[PDB]
């Protein structure tokens, strides 16, 4: 139906138990799949894998009846944290077409990142096309979660905002952008737009004005 | 044979014959045991006594032995026709084998004497080609055993290459014997007759054949 | 040894055939097996079926009445067709090279072994959206630099706004600017239309006249943008 | 010379009699698993040895086909098959419709079979009358005959094989199958004669006899096709037939070197016990614990192809025929062209096409070494048989858990002519075994039952001192 | 040993008699179980065998051979019976084929067995004694 | 009531050995010792050995001690009582004066004082020990003759000459026809050579209807020679 969690700490080792367990003699596959890219099989037969992949990943044989084939990754990187799926064919069971119910990992122990926040106002071409948007990028934090207000001198605005749930990025850290639609009188009127961007407790707030 | 046994021995018909066989007392019938058996020429011969009285299996109580510390006796009551033929002792022991002795000729007197029944066989036309000329002269159911043979060729004796057999018994307990001339085609086709006369003790019989006949 | 190259068109409209290609390199067609997965969001991924070198295809049961396997002789790609597709057939498509697995548990003369199949090669895997919208060329408004945060560097940016549907491709003076480039993720605003912001960070005494040129490209729409940057005025 | 008949009481005179002997097999004890069918209350603990006693200047005739002590092995197998079956439970409620469903098997593409277990549901009687249960047990197809439809793979309805032709009584858990040692014993005023001609026929008188007490160890073994963890047959390869020249009777072949044949069940299997009744647990198999295998018997393709070569000569010596043809039998009945026999509680049913496929020439006409391809045997199961004659009634062999796995060495074959052919054209041979005596014969030809005369008048030279005589 | 001398001439076996008559019923006296129909055959054989006994010990009753394996009679030797020796019997037949030339009668041996003296012992020891 | 049947005769050269059998049927044949018993011209019977089938046991007189060696097979049984058995004399370097019959015998008693002592003894083996080579003989018709008119009886017959060594089979009609058949001792010729005659005295009506062939056989010469005998005869005794 839909995907279950897990969580391990950074450095540790984590075993990823594979659902509906074998009723025979087993070739099992465990796929490493991250949101937006390729997915890679880090097992292809319970105890090979292809030459690339690193030696953390191993898989239980079934050398006797009665195994659940389970998944171990030794020395947990920020890197492993991805959807695994464990694709089961059995000797009971038939033609096995659908993958197995993703296991989404997540790493605990991380270290937190502070927000970097680049405040842009609308452009001067974006303004003589009369239409007007503050963007708000937050980049660089960890964890993602976070919360985005944003204030005309010192009220909240409230509406016409547009917010991008959090997704990491290439260095292992979140980034989400906001948007603010404002007409350009709007822009023009008050004396100074500012972003607020809370994360964990803290707020990093940017300011800007027309010019 | 040093178990010697009398040489020859003859009783009436319807009466008996005693045989003795002795010798030395190494071998004789101290601590030993005699058996008889009647052993025809030319044939195998037959158990009748064993263990010096008891007779073989199925023997008639006609015969008998009596073994002595020095001879041994075989007395054979009632004298059958059958019974003229040649006899042998045996002395043996448990574990050693039989010591034969030399043999007894019975004789069966009393009887009746028989005619000779003689045929005169010329060559024939096959062994003419071969070439030999060979007369079979042929003897049979004559009593007793006794025949005195002669040829003859055109009233002439004749004395080269005649062989004549000794009489042997017939099963009809008569005797007889053949007699041979061998002859080359010459002496054959040289003469007018030839003739076989078998001279016995009561009647002399001859037979002629002619060569060129 | 072997590279996959997903193409397709990004927007399908409904009840029609879907058709992506797939473009091989390394090895030719007639030596592997070729497997189709589709990944749609708010699901895992789907195995759809799959075509041997001998042309003998296999499908997925849910998929069997409507999808179709094939493979190119002459050039080195295989074709996928989808007949009758709906808003449920969105997803992001995948091609792979499948290997055979013979899994031998017992007796061969009798049988009791199975036949399985193993993907180890990808691709990128081309994003489809299906749903009955018009396609939309994206607006470039660009983002001057603050001249930001202290004494040493700086961030300037490009903007694209209001376009349909996903995804986008930037970069930079065509790929002459590569460090400190980050392409966020667009938002679906409530009008039906995504939008994005590339920024770099470049020093602020690297900006005379280096000229730094952000070039959009989005095919569903068939518009390539470009557009320059220049610090602030008035 | 004057003879009289005297008496002389203890003569060895004999003549042939059928007396009924008894048994006695040697001291085995087990304390926790007992009630052998075979030994336990069936024989009895014989001595350390039984003497054989050679008898010289002796030739003594001998019938393998007539003799007594197969007539009476025979009734004694089926009497103490019954008595097995005496106070176990039995299965008069197990005769409920049965829903049978397919077992769960992955897609499978040589050509073979496949015992489809079913999976069967039923109402079933509990330990109350009044109340039931439906349960669910998985029976072997050929343990079962339906009564509509069949044809999908999805329910229809079923009848167990015996609910109609005889109600069935499962096997106790407790006894056990297992052949053992068993020694025939004489009584009193009988003896057993003793053939030690190791190139012995069938019939006629043999040379070297002797006399025992007791015969040696035969373990009373039921087979079909080939007979196993028999005798071997000193010197020569031994043709024993009641008439060669007769088309319909069997032919028995006594080996020289015993051949392995290794019989395995792969599916470790579960045993459920159900309450049918008060005190009656009818035991069932349960869901087979991993993959789904077939039984199967391996042997030595070397060893065996050439027995079956010497046998092929042994065969050319009595029939100045033609080439030796070997065949499968014709066919029909499942339990006449099998190779059944037991492997521990449960009964197999072998194919044995494989193994007499073969034709050797008289001229040769016209090899090297091949590794040890063990010639490999789809052996079916069955858990309700009628086996033994129809005398002997049904039993459910109940199930074993654990996979299964028994070692076997063949002595032997049960060959059968053909026949219809012209005579010297091509001879023809079928394996098969459809008399229960012959398994025993083929070990009881060295034997001979005889009566005890000791009456002797004989005549000799000697008379009492009659009535009047003492002074 | 047990029927050791049944190939042997009648003069080697008459010598031991005793043991032919030992294991002819000795179910030992033990000194040191049956249950069920199945093993009623052995008490059926037992009492069988037993009777093997003493019948054959009732023939010797009634013929004056009690106590004795070996014993001497008044009954004459009939010529039609065999025209064997004393040498062609005990040294040249077995019991057996002596036993199979005699089998044509011994019935009416049996009969003047115990008619032709303890019918007539028994007679003349009343008259006697 | 056995069968003791020997080897055929034999002829072999000065200094050779020979085998002789002796194969029984009818009785048990390791019941009973095997005798062996030579008879010559010169010295009448000569007892010249035992063997006992069943125990090995071997006794041979001290003249035969050194050139005789007596074997036996084991015996094959055909009922309880009665078997089939052969034993064997090979007798080493022959000469001259080892001519003549051959006999072995089957013993009286199993057990007692005379055991061995030879009570069935068998038809015989005719040894010959020579220098010259064997020859075949020469069949001649011995034609019909008159034997007696009023009976109506003739006499016919066929002519065995020239052969070696001895002796000479005679049957006839292929032993169908024994009755009445006279065969008349063989004749030693001046080279050395034997000759015989077979006469049959047969009425004179029976030509058209009764075969005669005088089957002689030869079989030291390995030939046999089968004559029709010519039924034209020139006695005018018999024609009457
Ligand atoms: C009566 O007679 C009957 C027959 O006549 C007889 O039936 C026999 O039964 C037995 C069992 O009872 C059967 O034995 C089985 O055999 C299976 C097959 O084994 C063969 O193949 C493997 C694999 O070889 C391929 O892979 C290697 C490595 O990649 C390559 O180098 C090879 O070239 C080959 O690749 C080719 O083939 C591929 C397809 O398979 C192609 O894709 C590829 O392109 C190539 O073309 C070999 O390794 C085997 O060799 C081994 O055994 C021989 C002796 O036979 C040794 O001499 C040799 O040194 C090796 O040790 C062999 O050639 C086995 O797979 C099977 O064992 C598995 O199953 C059991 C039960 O399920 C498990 O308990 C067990 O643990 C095994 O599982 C392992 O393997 C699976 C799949 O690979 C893994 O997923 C799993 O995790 C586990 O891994 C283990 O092994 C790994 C190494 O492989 C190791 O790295 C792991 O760490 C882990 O330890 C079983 O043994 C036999 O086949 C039957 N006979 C026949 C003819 O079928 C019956 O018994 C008789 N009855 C009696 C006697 O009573
Ligand atoms: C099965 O049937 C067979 C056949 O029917 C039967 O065998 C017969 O058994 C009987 C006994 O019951 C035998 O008869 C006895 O023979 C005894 C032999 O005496 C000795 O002499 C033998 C000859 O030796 C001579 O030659 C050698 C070498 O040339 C020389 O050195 C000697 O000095 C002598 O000159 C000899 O072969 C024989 O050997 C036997 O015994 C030795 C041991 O002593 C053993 O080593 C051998 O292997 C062999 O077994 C022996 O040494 C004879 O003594 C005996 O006479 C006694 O009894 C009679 C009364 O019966 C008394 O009157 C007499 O005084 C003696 O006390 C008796 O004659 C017969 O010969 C057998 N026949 C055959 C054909 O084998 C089996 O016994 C039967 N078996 C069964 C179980 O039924
Ligand atoms: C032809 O001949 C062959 C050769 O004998 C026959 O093969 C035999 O089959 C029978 C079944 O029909 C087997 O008996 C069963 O064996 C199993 C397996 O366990 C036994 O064998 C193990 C090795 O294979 C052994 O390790 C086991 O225990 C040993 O060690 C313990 C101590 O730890 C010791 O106490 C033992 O004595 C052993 O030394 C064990 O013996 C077993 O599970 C079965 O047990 C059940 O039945 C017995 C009956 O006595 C009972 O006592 C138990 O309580 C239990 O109920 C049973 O013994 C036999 O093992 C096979 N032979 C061999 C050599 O393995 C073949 O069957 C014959 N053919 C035919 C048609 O009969
Ligand atoms: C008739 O059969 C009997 C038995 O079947 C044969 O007796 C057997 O004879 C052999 C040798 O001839 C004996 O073998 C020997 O055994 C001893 C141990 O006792 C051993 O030390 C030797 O090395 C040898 O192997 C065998 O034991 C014996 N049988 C019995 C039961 O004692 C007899 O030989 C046969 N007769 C013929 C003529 O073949
Ligand atoms: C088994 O072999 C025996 C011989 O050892 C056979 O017995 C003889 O067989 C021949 C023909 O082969 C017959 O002529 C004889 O009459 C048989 N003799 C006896 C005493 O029976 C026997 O026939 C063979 N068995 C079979 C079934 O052929
Ligand atoms: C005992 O075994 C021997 C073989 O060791 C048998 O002897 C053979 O018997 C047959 C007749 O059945 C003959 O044709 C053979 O020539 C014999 N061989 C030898 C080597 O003698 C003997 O027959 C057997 N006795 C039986 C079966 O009673
Ligand atoms: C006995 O079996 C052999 C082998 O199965 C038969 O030989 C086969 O004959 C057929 C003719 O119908 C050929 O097509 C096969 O090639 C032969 N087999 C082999 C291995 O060459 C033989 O015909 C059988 N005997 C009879 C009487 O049918
Ligand atoms: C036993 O197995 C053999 C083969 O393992 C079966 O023989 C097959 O029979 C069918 C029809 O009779 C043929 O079409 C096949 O070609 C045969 N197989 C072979 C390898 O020749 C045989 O039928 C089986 N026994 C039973 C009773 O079914
Ligand atoms: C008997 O064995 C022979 C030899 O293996 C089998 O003959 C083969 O049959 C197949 C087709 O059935 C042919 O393709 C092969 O050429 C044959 N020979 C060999 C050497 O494989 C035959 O099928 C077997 N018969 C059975 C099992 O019933
Ligand atoms: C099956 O046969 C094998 C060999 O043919 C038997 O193994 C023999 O066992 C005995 C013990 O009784 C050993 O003395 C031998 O050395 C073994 N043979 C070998 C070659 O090692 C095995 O016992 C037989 N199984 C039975 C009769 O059940
Ligand atoms: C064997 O059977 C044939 C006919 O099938 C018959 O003529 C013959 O007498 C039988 N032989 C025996 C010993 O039963
Ligand atoms: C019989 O067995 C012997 C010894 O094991 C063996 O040498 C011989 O080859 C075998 N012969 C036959 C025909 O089985
Ligand atoms: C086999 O039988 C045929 C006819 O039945 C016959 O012609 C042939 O001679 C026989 N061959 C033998 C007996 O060897
Ligand atoms: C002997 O037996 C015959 C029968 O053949 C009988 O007539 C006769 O009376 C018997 N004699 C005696 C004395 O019993
Ligand atoms: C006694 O032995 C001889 C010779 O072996 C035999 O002919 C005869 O049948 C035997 N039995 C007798 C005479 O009762």
């Amino acid at each position: 139906s839909y995907v279950s969690p897990l969580s391990v700490a950074l450095g540790e080792t984590a075993r990823i138990s594979c659902g509906r367990q074998a009723l025979g003699s087993r070739a099992v596959q465990w796929y490493q799949h991250k949101p937006g890219q390729a997915p890679i099989l880090l097992i292809y037969n319970n105890q090979d894998r292809p030459s690339g992949i690193p030696e953390r990943f191993s898989g239980t044989p079934d050398i006797n009846f009665g195994t659940t084939a389970t998944l171990t990754i030794s020395g947990v990187e920020v890197g492993d944290e991805a959807d695994y799926y464990c694709h089961m064919w059995d000797s009971r069971s038939g033609f096995s077409w659908s993958f197995g119910g993703a296991t989404r990992l997540t790493v605990l122990s991380q270290p937190k990142a502070a927000p970097s926040v680049t405040l842009f106002p609308p452009s001067s071409e974006e303004l003589q096309a009369n239409k007007a948007t503050l963007v708000c990028l937050i980049s660089d934090f960890y964890p993602g979660a976070v919360t985005v207000a944003w204030k005309a001198d010192s009220s909240p605005v409230k509406a016409g905002v547009e917010t991008t749930t959090p997704s990491k990025q290439s260095n292992n850290k979140y980034a989400a952008s906001s948007y603010l639609s404002l007409t350009p009188e709007q822009w023009k009127s008050h004396k100074s737009y500012s972003c607020q961007v809370t994360h964990e407790g803290s707020t990093v707030e940017k300011t800007v004005a027309p010019t | 044979s040093v178990l010697t046994q009398s040489a020859s021995v003859s009783g009436s018909l319807g009466q008996s014959v005693t045989i003795s066989c002795t010798g030395p007392n190494s071998v004789c019938c101290s601590h030993k045991s005699i058996s008889w058996y009647q052993w025809p020429p030319g044939r195998a011969p037959t158990l009748i006594i064993y263990e010096d009285n008891e007779r073989a299996p199925g023997i008639s109580p006609r015969f008998s032995g009596y073994k002595s510390y020095w001879s041994a006796y075989l007395t054979i009551s009632d004298l059958r026709p059958e019974d003229e033929t040649t006899y042998y002792c045996c002395s043996y022991t448990h574990n050693s084998g039989c010591v034969f002795g030399t043999g007894t000729k019975v004789s069966v007197l009393g009887q009746s004497k028989a005619n000779p029944s003689v045929t005169l066989f010329p060559p024939s036309s096959e062994e003419l080609q071969a070439n030999k000329a060979t007369l079979v002269c042929l003897i049979s159911d004559f009593y007793p055993g006794a025949v005195t043979v002669a040829w003859k060729a055109d009233s002439s004796p004749v004395k080269a290459g005649v062989e004549t057999t000794t009489p042997s018994k017939q099963s009809n307990n008569k005797y007889a014997a053949s007699s041979y001339l061998s002859l080359t085609p010459e002496q054959w086709k040289s003469h007018r007759s030839y003739s076989c006369q078998v001279t016995h003790e009561g009647s002399t019989v001859e037979k002629t054949v002619a060569p060129t006949e | 040894q072997v590279q996959l190259q997903e193409s397709g068109p990004g927007l399908v409209r409904p009840s029609e055939t879907l058709s992506v290609t797939c473009i091989v390199s390394g090895g030719s067609i007639s030596n592997y097996y070729w497997t189709w997965i589709r990944q749609s969001p708010g699901k895992g991924l789907e195995w759809i079926g799959y075509i041997s070198d001998r042309e003998t295809t296999t499908y997925n049961p849910s998929l069997n009445s409507r999808a179709v396997i094939s493979r190119d002789t002459s050039k080195n790609q295989l074709s996928l067709q989808l007949r009758s597709v709906t808003t449920a057939d969105t997803a992001i498509y995948f091609c792979a090279t499948a290997r055979r697995g013979q899994r031998i548990y017992g007796v061969v003369s009798f049988g009791e072994f199975f036949y399985y199949y193993y993907m180890d090669v990808w691709g990128k895997g081309t994003a489809v959206t299906v749903s009955s919208a018009s396609t939309k060329g994206p607006s470039v408004f660009p983002l001057a630099p603050s001249s930001s945060t202290s004494g040493g560097t700086a961030a300037l940016g490009c903007l694209v706004k209001d376009y349909f549907p996903e995804p986008v491709t930037v970069s930079w003076n065509s790929g002459a600017l590569t460090s400190g480039v980050h392409t966020f993720p667009a938002v679906l605003q409530s009008s039906g239309l995504y939008s994005l912001s590339s920024v770099v960070t470049v020093p602020s005494s690297s900006l005379g006249t280096q000229t730094y040129i952000c070039n959009v490209n989005h095919k569903p729409s068939n518009t390539k943008v470009d557009k320059k940057v220049e610090p602030k005025s008035c | 010379g004057n003879l009289w008949v005297t008496v002389y009481y203890g003569v060895p005179v004999w003549k042939d009699a059928e007396t009924t002997l008894f048994c006695a097999s040697d001291a085995k004890a087990y304390e926790k698993e007992k009630h052998n069918v075979w030994a336990t209350h069936a024989c009895v603990p014989t001595d350390p040895n039984p003497q054989e006693m050679v008898l010289e200047n002796v030739t003594e005739n001998f019938n393998m086909w007539k003799n007594d002590m197969v007539e009476q092995m025979h009734t004694d197998v089926i009497s103490l098959w019954d008595q097995s079956l005496k106070p176990c439970v039995k299965l008069t409620p197990l005769c409920v419709t049965l829903e049978c469903r397919q077992v769960n098997t992955t897609n499978a593409t040589n050509v073979t079979n496949g015992e489809e277990i079913k999976n069967c549901s039923f109402n079933a009687t509990t330990e109350l009358r009044d109340k039931k249960q439906k349960v669910y047990a998985l029976f072997y197809r050929l343990d079962i005959v339906p009564l509509e439809e069949e044809r999908k793979g999805n329910s229809s309805k079923y009848r167990l094989i015996n609910c109609n032709t005889s109600a069935c009584t499962q096997a106790c858990p407790k006894v056990t199958f297992d052949p053992i040692p068993i020694h025939y014993c004489a009584p009193a005023g009988y003896a057993i004669l003793k053939c030690n001609n190791k190139t012995f026929n069938g019939t006629g008188p043999c040379n070297n006899v002797s006399t025992v007490q007791c015969t040696h160890g035969i373990k009373p073994v039921v087979s079909t096709q080939l007979l196993l963890n028999g005798s071997l047959a000193e010197g020569e390869i031994i043709i024993r037939s009641e008439n060669l020249t007769n088309n319909v009777k069997t032919i028995i072949v006594h080996l020289n070197e015993s051949v392995e044949i290794v019989c395995t069940r792969p599916n470790n299997n579960t045993r459920k016990s159900i309450r049918i009744g008060p005190g009656q647990t009818f035991y069932a198999t349960g869901d087979i614990i991993g993959n789904i295998r077939q039984a199967y018997c391996n042997i030595s393709k070397d060893d065996w192809i050439r027995t079956l070569q010497r046998v092929g000569k042994k065969l050319a010596e009595h029939f100045p025929r033609r080439i030796i043809n070997f065949t499968s039998p014709a066919g029909g009945d499942l339990e006449i062209t099998t190779h059944s026999f037991n492997c521990r509680g449960e009964f197999f049913y072998c194919n044995t096409s494989s193994l007499f496929n073969s034709t050797y020439n008289p001229n040769d006409t016209n090899s090297s070494s091949n590794s040890s391809l063990d010639i490999t045997i789809p052996c079916r199961i069955k858990q309700i048989i009628n086996m033994w004659q129809r005398v002997g009634q049904c039993m459910y062999a109940p199930p074993i858990e654990g996979n299964i796995t028994c070692k076997s060495n063949i002595t032997g074959l049960l060959l059968v002519r053909d026949g219809g052919v012209e005579s010297n054209e091509t001879e023809i041979f079928r394996p098969g075994g459809g008399d229960m005596r012959n398994n025993w014969r083929s070990e009881l030809y060295k034997y001979k039952v005889v009566e005890i005369k000791p009456l002797g008048i004989a005549p000799t030279r000697a008379k009492r001192r009659v009535v009047e005589g003492g002074g | 040993g047990f029927l050791g001398a049944a190939g042997s001439t009648m003069g080697a076996a008459s010598i031991t008699l005793t043991v032919q008559a030992r294991q002819l019923l000795s179910g030992i006296v033990q000194q040191q179980l049956q249950l069920g129909v199945w093993g009623i055959k052995q008490l059926q054989t037992r009492v069988l065998a037993i009777e093997r006994y003493l019948k054959d010990q009732q023939l010797l009753g009634i013929w004056g051979c009690s106590g004795k394996l070996i014993c001497t009679t008044a009954v004459p030797w009939n010529s039609s019976w065999s025209n064997k020796s004393h040498d062609e019997i005990w040294g040249n037949m077995t019991w057996m084929q002596w036993d199979r030339e005699i089998s044509n009668y011994t019935n009416t041996i049996y009969r003047l067995l115990e008619d032709s003296q303890n019918q007539q012992e028994q007679n003349e020891k009343d008259l006697l004694a | 009531e056995g069968q003791l049947v020997q080897s055929g005769a034999e002829l072999k050269k000065p200094g050779a050995s020979v085998k002789i059998s002796c194969k029984t049927s009818g009785y048990r044949f390791n019941f009973y010792h095997i005798n062996w018993i030579r008879q010559t011209a010169g010295r009448g019977p000569e007892w010249m050995g035992w063997i006992s089938p069943y125990s090995g046991d071997k006794n041979l007189a001290p003249a035969f001690q050194d050139r005789v060696i007596m074997t036996t097979d084991t015996e094959v049984p055909v009922t309880s009582f009665t078997s089939t058995g052969a034993a064997y004399m090979e007798i080493r370097n022959l000469k001259f004066d080892d001519t003549g019959t051959y006999f072995c015998a089957k013993g009286l008693l199993r057990d007692g004082s005379s055991t061995w002592l030879p009570y069935l003894w068998g038809q015989g083996t005719l040894l010959t020990v020579s220098s010259a080579s064997t020859k075949g003989p020469s069949v001649f018709p011995l034609a019909p003759s008159s034997k007696s008119t009023s009976g109506g009886t003739a006499a016919l017959g066929c002519l065995v000459k020239d052969y070696f060594p001895e002796p000479v089979t005679v049957s006839w009609n292929s032993g169908a026809l024994t009755s009445g058949v006279h065969t008349f001792p063989a004749v030693l010729q001046s080279s050395g050579l034997y000759s015989l005659s077979s006469v049959v005295t047969v009425p004179s009506s029976s030509l058209g209807t009764q075969t005669y062939i005088c089957n002689v056989n030869h079989k030291p010469s390995n030939t046999k020679v089968d004559k029709r005998v010519e039924p034209k005869s020139c006695d005018k005794g018999l024609e009457v």
